[PDB]
């Protein structure tokens, strides 16, 4: 037998049995790595729909940006308020940067055991909350 | 031989490097050059971005397909609109500019 | 005395209208091993021989113990048991895997996936084969150091979260390492043609570096690395 | 009768097992041609040869200057020459071919400045005849030498159109008029019971050492195939021989390998003497391994405990390199790490003489051949092979040498692979079982299905066990094994009052161990009755009653004027064991060793001698 044929006898007993799958994120253990890694695919999707309805809206709404900046300002809000609309632009844009740059780091194969994981996970992590702090505030 | 999905692999590090070099040099040198280049590294790293994404959870013969076109058409339509924005409007880098002074 | 509890995973194909159930059992850790395989011996011996598993060399090596115990994926053989009496020890079968019956996962799937790779020592000279030993260099085994050790016990795979929805196309790295190991490998003539089989979306792309795998790994060893060691050739070779 | 469905396949040969023997048997006949079947409890990979550490022995030279026919008197001698040197012959001769073979499969050896395969002291070998000091031709991939011997042969075999039945527990050897057909085989998977027929027949199953309670060997070492063989009445050889593995952790009995004491590593008692100095001098802690655990089980009884109940002894690794117990020695480094919770570095390691070798088996002709007891004489049964450790060619005979089991494997399996290459063709007439054949194997599955009584199958294993440990252990009396052999025939008859629970046919595990029982029982009555009945001490048996050991002739003084003593007065003879399964009376008999060799010129014959290292 090839292993192809293998590959698909596996297939055709399975899906036509009453075997169950067994549990997988119901069961597992959560680690750093594990969720900063779910965090990044969802910064990753959160702000590639940032970008993709800033442009989308450039040409199917009508006026200028002066004009929709100026209707910003209609509503007023506080500065501790727009604080909050303004830290929560950077803090998913910033934590998308750092932990890029991470595994960008990985693709020249540098820092891939357990302990550099969590050391340079944290230090991802701690970049985010100052650098994040230090644009709000900008 | 054919190496087709391992460039790829590299052009989404190339493109990733670049934006990462892209956002510092917006800043220090904002000009009507600068926006488009981050127009255009930020929705190509943003295709190949949400590719990955399709590839992985849509499973399908069928479904695959026109989640692939369907991407497609939002990145172009993201990535006119920036450069529509660039060119009839304030731009990327006036436009953040102008924002944070808000 | 002292009691322990254990949360285990239960399921008989041969019972009509069965779905699967959690199952407790209590232990003496004083009459019992220091290990989770002995616990798991004992509940079948002695208290319910209903219970099913894959045991073998109870040393780890031959990797028939691959299970869930309290969330991590290692050998049943090596991973001892919690003497914290006031907890629960949950035993699962491996992650999003078809469960043929009770702790024993089709594996079927997982050795075809190796079968593809072809881990054997390919040369261009067939013909003097079982006459003269090929000489390596001490410094080119070394390369093959942490490679070679694999169980193929596939506790890594089955936590790979990318493995567990594209289980189908996507190789894994219990896999993929081996394909690796014959990469470097100084014998092998057969490489480019080798990195070749991995030119598609789902082979060796389906890796994001997660980087679950090379934490629960009962041997120690780093497939994960091993993964982002073939992505760079990939990037290289030429001609 | 459509009771079980029942699925006949139709091969040119089938391979009952998938360890190194079975294995290399397996895709050997696929090589030259032939569709080959390979029916195993397990997957090949989680095999036993996997917990293999030490090396594979090969007369290659690559740290000093070596001859073969130097292995040859080195394993003959530690034989105690009961082992048959033709088949020791064999062995030795194509150990440098079958080596060289493995690296060209791409075995990761450990190398040397030249780059060739290392090789190391071992156990039980001599350079020049037993005069130039201590040989190394042990050849190792890093103390994980078994491990990747199996996992290279696996993947080799891929490379093959070999048949795999991956989870079968075969039950019975298809038999028709004296003839090999096959096996009957339920398939773990559902229940389902098949017949894979075929022109021959390999059975390496290896070990039984499961009969005892305290072992080195796997939970699946359960002499299955050995079983297979006295069910159809054919004998069994050697079976009351037990390799006692010197150095193995007190605590589970997981093994310390050999090449611990091969690389500098000493046996330590609670005093803190080298205490085998004391025992052989001439060899030390690196002797054979009968005699070093011979040595260690005595120095328990005087008082020389090193635990709390003082039941072990220390192996001392503290003195050597700790670097060098890393490239060397890593899997002995964790394996006591894990268990023992011992660092190799700055502490010693507990070790017990256990439970590791199984020389005896089914006797077997140099070619693989299975030999049944006609008239007396030797006949072949025809279409049926055995090889490795299920074996019994008696390339060991009454004690295994350092590291020549995996030797055993690569060699035997190559043999049964030649055997059949030479004697028939793959296409020819596959012979046809009748339709009803293997009918008392589905019989006794289906008593076994639902078997209610009081004796729990897993009790009555663990009532065998400690039967075995306690009476046929290192030392073994007359009066102490003749209250075990009746003891061992008690518990043959408990297996209708046994009792088992799961009932299903999927993945019944409960059932499977009930079969190993079955097979474990039938590997423990000739282990017993056969040691009971030698009188005399040789190698691994050693009797209290007659330490000495019978031979045709008194080896002191030349074998000029003594009177040549009959075949029924000495004990220089192979026990053929043979058991009535209705009653489990045991029958026995006896047949000679093989003294001469393949060539007399080429490789001389070594004569008797008194042995010791
Ligand atoms: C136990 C042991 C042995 C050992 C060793 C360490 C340990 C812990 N270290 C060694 C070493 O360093 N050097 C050496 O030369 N030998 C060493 N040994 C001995 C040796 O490795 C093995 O014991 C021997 O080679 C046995 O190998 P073999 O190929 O003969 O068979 P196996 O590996 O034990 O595996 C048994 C196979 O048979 C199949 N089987 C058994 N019963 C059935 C039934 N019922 N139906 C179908 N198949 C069956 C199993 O599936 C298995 O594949
Ligand atoms: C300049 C800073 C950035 C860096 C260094 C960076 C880095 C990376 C890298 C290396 C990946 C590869 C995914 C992986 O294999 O894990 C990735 C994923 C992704 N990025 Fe970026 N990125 C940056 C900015 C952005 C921006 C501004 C967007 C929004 C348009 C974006 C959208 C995405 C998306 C949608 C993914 C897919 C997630 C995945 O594949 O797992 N990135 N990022
Ligand atoms: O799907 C992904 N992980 C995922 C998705 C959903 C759940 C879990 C998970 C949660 C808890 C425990 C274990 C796994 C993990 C993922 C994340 C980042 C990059 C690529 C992927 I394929
Ligand atoms: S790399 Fe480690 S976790 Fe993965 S299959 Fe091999 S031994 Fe198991
Ligand atoms: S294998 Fe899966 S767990 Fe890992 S390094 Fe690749 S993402
Ligand atoms: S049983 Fe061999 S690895 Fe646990």
């Amino acid at each position: 037998t090839t292993a192809k044929e293998e590959m698909e006898r596996f297939w055709n007993k399975n899906l036509g049995s009453n075997r169950p799958l067994s549990p997988h994120i119901t069961i597992y253990r959560w680690s750093l790595p594990m969720a900063m890694s779910i965090c990044h695919r969802g910064t990753g999707i959160a702000l590639s729909a940032g970008v993709s309805l800033f442009g989308l809206s450039a040409l199917l709404l009508p006026g200028n940006f002066e004009s929709h900046l100026e209707l910003v300002k209609s509503l007023c809000l506080g500065p501790t308020l727009i604080y909050t609309a303004k830290f929560g632009i950077v803090f998913p844009l910033m934590y998308h940067t750092w932990n890029g740059i991470r595994h960008l780091i990985w693709d020249l194969g540098k820092g891939l055991t357990i302990p550099q994981l969590t050391q340079s996970g944290v230090v991802v992590l701690i970049l985010t909350v100052l650098s994040s702090v230090g644009l709000a505030a900008m | 031989s054919s190496k087709a999905a391992s460039l790829h692999w590299t052009g989404e590090r190339v493109v990733s490097v670049l934006l990462l070099g892209l956002l510092p040099a917006a800043y220090l040198n904002p000009c009507s050059a600068m926006d488009y280049s981050l127009a255009a590294a930020l929705t190509l790293h943003g295709h190949w971005g949400i590719g990955q994404v399709v590839t992985d959870y849509v499973r399908g013969d069928a479904l695959q397909k026109a989640a692939k076109a369907g991407l497609l058409a939002l990145s172009a339509f993201t990535f006119a609109g920036l450069c529509y924005f660039n060119y009839h409007d304030v731009g990327i880098c006036k436009a953040v500019a102008m924002l944070w002074k808000l | 005395p002292r009691i322990k509890k254990f949360a285990i995973y239960r399921w008989d194909p041969d019972k009509t209208g069965d779905k699967p159930h959690m199952q407790t059992y209590e232990i003496d850790l004083n009459n019992c091993g220091p290990m989770v395989l002995d616990a798991l011996i004992k509940i079948k011996n002695e208290i319910d021989s209903t219970l099913t598993f894959r045991r073998s060399c109870r040393e780890g090596i031959c990797g028939s113990c691959a299970m869930n115990i309290n969330g991590g994926n290692t050998l049943a053989c090596t991973r001892r048991i919690d003497t914290n009496l006031d907890k629960v020890s949950k035993i699962y079968p491996l992650p999003h895997m078809y469960v043929i019956k009770d702790l024993v996962p089709d594996l079927s799937n997982f050795y075809a996936q190796y079968k593809s790779i072809e881990p054997y020592l390919k040369k261009k000279d067939e013909s003097q084969e079982g006459k003269q030993q090929y000489l390596q260099s001490i410094e080119e085994r070394e390369k093959l150091d942490g490679l070679y050790e694999c169980i193929l016990c596939a506790c890594c795979s089955t936590s790979c979260p990318s493995y567990w929805w594209n289980g189908d196309k996507y190789l894994g790295p219990a896999v993929l390492m081996q394909a690796y190991r014959w990469m470097i490998d100084s014998r092998d003539d057969f490489t480019e043609e080798r990195l070749a089989k991995l030119q598609d979306p789902f082979s060796l792309y389906r890796c994001h570096t997660i980087m679950n795998c090379t934490g629960t790994c009962p041997k120690g060893l780093n497939p994960g690395k091993a993964i982002a060691e073939i992505k760079k050739m990939m990037a290289t070779y030429k001609e | 009768s459509t009771q079980y469905p029942v699925v006949d396949h139709e091969f040119d040969a089938v391979v009952v097992g998938a360890g190194g023997a079975g294995l290399r048997a397996a895709f050997g006949l696929s090589e030259a041609g032939f569709n080959t079947a390979c029916v195993t409890k397990l997957f090949p990979t989680r095999s036993h040869t996997v917990a293999a550490q030490g090396g594979i022995n090969a007369a290659l030279g690559n740290m000093e200057e070596d001859n073969w026919r130097w292995h040859f008197y080195d394993t003959v001698k530690g034989s105690d020459w009961l082992g048959d040197q033709d088949a020791i012959h064999y062995m030795t001769e194509q150990a440098p071919a079958s080596v060289v073979e493995l690296e060209n499969y791409g075995m990761p050896f450990s190398r040397t400045e030249d780059g060739k395969i290392y090789q190391r002291a071992f156990g039980g070998q001599s350079l020049k005849f037993g005069k130039g000091g201590q040989a190394h031709r042990c050849c190792c991939v890093a103390d994980r030498t078994g491990h990747s011997l199996l996992h290279t042969l696996y993947g080799r075999s891929l490379r093959y159109d070999t048949s795999y039945f991956v989870e079968y527990f075969a039950l019975d050897l298809l038999m028709e008029n004296g003839e090999c057909r096959g096996v009957i085989a339920l398939c773990i998977e559902d229940g389902s019971i098949h017949r894979i027929r075929a022109r021959n027949t390999v059975v390496a199953t290896g070990g039984y050492g499961r009969t005892y309670f305290s072992c080195t060997s796997a939970h699946t070492s359960t002499g299955d195939g050995t079983a297979m063989v006295t069910r159809a009445g054919l004998p069994c050889q050697d079976l009351e021989f037990v390799q006692f593995h010197p150095t193995g952790i007190y605590g589970a009995g997981c093994l310390i390998t050999e090449g611990c004491r091969g690389e500098g590593g000493i046996l330590i008692n609670s005093q803190g003497e080298r205490f085998m100095e004391r025992y052989a001098p001439v060899a030390k802690d690196l002797a054979s391994r009968d005699v070093v655990s011979r040595s260690m089980t005595l120095e328990i009884r005087e008082g020389r405990g090193c635990g709390p109940e003082k039941d072990h002894v220390y192996l001392q690794l503290h003195h050597l390199p700790p670097e060098q117990l890393a490239v060397r020695l890593p899997g002995i480094s964790e394996t006591a790490m894990i268990f023992a919770g011992v660092d190799v570095t700055k502490e010693p390691i507990p070790v017990l003489p256990t439970v590791h070798y199984n020389m005896g088996g089914i006797p077997t002709n140099y070619k693989g051949q299975v030999l049944r007891h006609v008239n007396g004489q030797d006949q072949v049964v025809p279409g049926l092979y055995a090889c490795g450790e299920a074996a019994c060619a008696s390339v060991h005979g009454a004690n295994r040498l350092g590291a020549n089991s995996l030797l055993d494997l690569v060699v035997f399996g190559r043999a049964c692979a030649l055997s059949i290459a030479e004697s028939c063709r793959p296409g020819d007439k596959v012979p046809s079982i009748k339709p009803n054949a293997g009918e008392e194997s589905v019989m006794n599955l289906d008593k076994l299905r639902f078997a209610n009584g009081t004796i729990r199958t897993s009790e009555l294993r663990l009532s065998m066990q400690k039967s075995m440990q306690s009476h046929a252990a290192v030392f073994r009396v007359g009066s102490v094994l003749q209250e075990g052999c009746e003891k061992i025939l008690r518990l043959y008859g408990d297996l209708q009052h046994l009792k088992t629970f799961d009932r299903g046919m999927v993945w019944n595990t409960d059932l499977v161990e009930t079969l190993e029982l079955q097979n474990l029982m039938l590997c423990a009555l000739q282990t017993i009755y056969g040691a009971e009945a030698r009188k005399e001490s040789r190698g691994a048996h050693a009797r209290e009653d007659f330490k000495e050991r019978v031979d045709e002739y008194d080896y002191s003084k030349p074998i000029q004027g003594q009177q040549k003593k009959p075949f029924q007065e000495h004990w220089r003879k192979h026990t053929l064991s043979y058991v009535d399964v209705k009653t489990g009376k045991v029958s026995l008999e006896y047949r000679p060793v093989i003294d001469k060799t393949l060539n007399e010129a080429d490789c001389a014959t070594v004569p008797p001698a008194i042995r010791s290292y």
